[PDB]
């Protein structure tokens, strides 16, 4: 679950940067 | 706490975050890169 944190962590990021170039 | 893990040297953020922290900045504090820009000069200065 601490594995699940860190990735979820780095899907935020990579998901509000997405939506800033879209 | 983006700023300080995300730094390698101090004062040498990697473009990746040079945006990233930008992008947070211009979405946490919803500043846009205008406003966001100060502030990423003062955090990586400070961060430094």
């Amino acid at each position: 679950l601490e594995e699940v944190n860190e990735r979820e962590h780095s899907m935020k990021a990579s998901l509000q940067t997405v939506d800033i170039r879209l | 706490a983006f700023g300080h893990k995300y730094s390698e040297e101090g004062g040498l953020i990697n473009e990746s975050l040079r945006d990233q922290l930008l992008v947070t900045i211009q979405k946490t504090f919803t500043y846009t890169r205008t406003q966001a820009q100060h502030l990423f000069i003062i955090l990586m200065e400070c961060m430094k």
